[PDB]
């Protein structure tokens, strides 16, 4: 039935600028015997509930600050922000409440800031999980920027390129970056057939490839 | 504020029942209509239940999905909206959003959002790892399931420079990660210890990072 | 009667 459609999926701005959204609508939203677009606005701060910022397509809820501007009719609604300050960040959605309900895709808003080189860290396997007969090493890399980067792992001079997992953190509200964690569980057993290791990380903040490393 | 303490809801096999129990208060409950709504971990929003005020002889509306398998239901009196799950699927793993909304308005306040999940698999207490060496420190969850699971740093008293990753799964087992950057002088000479918690096998472990 | 509500 009523399909609603975002524009842009994502966008990327900086600390203070205008930045326009878009939701439309397949079927008409403005209802006849109350003239209202029941077309509302939500955002979703990462790790929280989401929030509502504009109802009756132009109507600011309690407590919204001024920064957000709901506008439209009938099918085209957009969501405008001014001065979009850091904590600005989360998903926006646009749902409809005009027969049932129908949450659109979504807008990831991403803060553009200055680049940030990463501080990467690295830990042996804890010597507890040592105890059970396995050797999960790890490699964080905090507060870096743009989020693109790679982190290879090396045992003596080879390339492991297995058994790593890692994952991103969202796009920090106070300070617009991103850290990650890669780590190479390895078996107490091969961990003591072999002796050093190192953590690499090539990022755009460097031409040189950040290595930190610990050997037995 | 007005809140929704949204007990209920887990880890649970296919087929199974579950019955989540919204309980709000700040506001007029009895006169207000109710929603649920739910997000699939990762992706969007999803409405999936709806209970009208006394006032309409407590109408319900259900989203095609979860049709004839859910039924949102509420005891004024009590302040608490139930919403009964049968016939679970894969799919309604999720986070369960309780949200109070006005009828002809906008969905107004909305709750925490208690976990669920539904799976043939079984839970497995998180074990969980110091990871010594401003100074970098590290605390490692690994292998539990469902998720999630608390991380937190001195009874949580720890708030500034915290990381904690998302847990990503590997083998139907989830591992998460924790990065602490505490000044130098604060350790060792103190005590910093890393306390997680996983609901689903009431697994706390405070594990200090030592040496 | 003829008031309108909206139940969404």
């Amino acid at each position: 039935d009523i399909q609603l459609t975002q524009s842009p999926s994502s966008l990327a701005v900086s600390a203070g600028e205008k930045v326009t959204m878009n939701c439309k609508s397949s079927q008409n939203l403005l209802h006849s015997i109350t003239r209202k677009n029941y077309l509302a606005w939500y955002r979703q701060k990462p790790g929280q509930s989401p929030k509502l910022l504009i109802y009756w397509a132009s109507t600011r809820g309690s407590g919204v600050p001024d920064r957000f501007t709901g506008s439209g009719s009938g099918t085209d609604f957009t969501l405008t922000i001014s001065s979009v300050q850091a904590e600005d960040l989360a998903v926006y959605y646009c749902k409809q409440s005009y027969n049932l309900y129908t949450f659109g895709g979504g807008t990831k808003l991403e803060i553009k800031r200055a680049d940030a080189a990463p501080t990467v860290s690295i830990f042996p396997p804890s010597s507890e999980q040592l105890t059970s007969g396995g050797a999960s090493v790890v490699c964080f890399l905090n507060n870096f920027y743009p989020k693109d980067i790679n982190v290879k792992w090396k045992i003596d001079g080879s390339e492991r390129q297995n058994g790593v997992l890692n994952s991103w953190t969202d796009q920090d509200s106070k300070d617009s970056t991103y850290s990650m964690s890669s780590t190479l569980t390895l078996t107490k057993d091969e961990y003591e057939r072999h002796n050093s290791y190192t953590c690499e990380a090539t990022h755009k903040t460097s031409t040189s490839p950040i290595v930190k490393s610990f050997n037995r | 504020q007005v809140q929704l303490q949204e007990s209920g809801g887990g880890l649970v096999q296919p087929r199974g029942s579950l019955k989540l129990s919204c309980a709000a208060s700040g506001f007029t409950f009895n006169t207000d209509a109710m929603n649920w709504v739910r997000q699939a971990p990762g992706k969007g929003l999803e409405w999936v239940a709806r209970i009208r005020s006394k006032g309409f002889n407590f109408a319900t509306y259900y989203a095609d999905s979860v049709r004839d398998r859910f039924t949102i239901s509420r005891d004024d009196s009590q302040s608490m909206l139930y919403l009964q799950m049968n016939n679970l699927k894969t799919e309604d793993t999720g986070i369960y959003y309780c949200v109070r909304g006005r009828d002809g308005e906008a969905m107004d306040y909305w709750g925490q959002g208690t976990t669920l999940t539904v799976s043939s698999a079984k839970t497995t207490p998180p074990s969980v790892y110091p990871l010594a060496p401003m100074v970098t420190l590290g605390c490692l969850v690994k292998g539990y399931f469902p998720e999630p699971v608390t991380v937190t740093w001195n009874s949580g008293s720890l708030s500034s420079g915290v990381h904690t990753f998302p847990a990503v799964l590997q083998s139907d087992l989830y591992t998460l990660s924790s990065s602490v950057t505490v000044p130098s002088s604060p350790r060792p000479s103190e005590t910093v210890t890393c306390n997680v918690a996983h609901p689903a096998s009431s697994t706390k472990v405070d594990k200090k990072i030592v040496n | 009667d003829r008031v309108y509500i909206h139940p969404f």
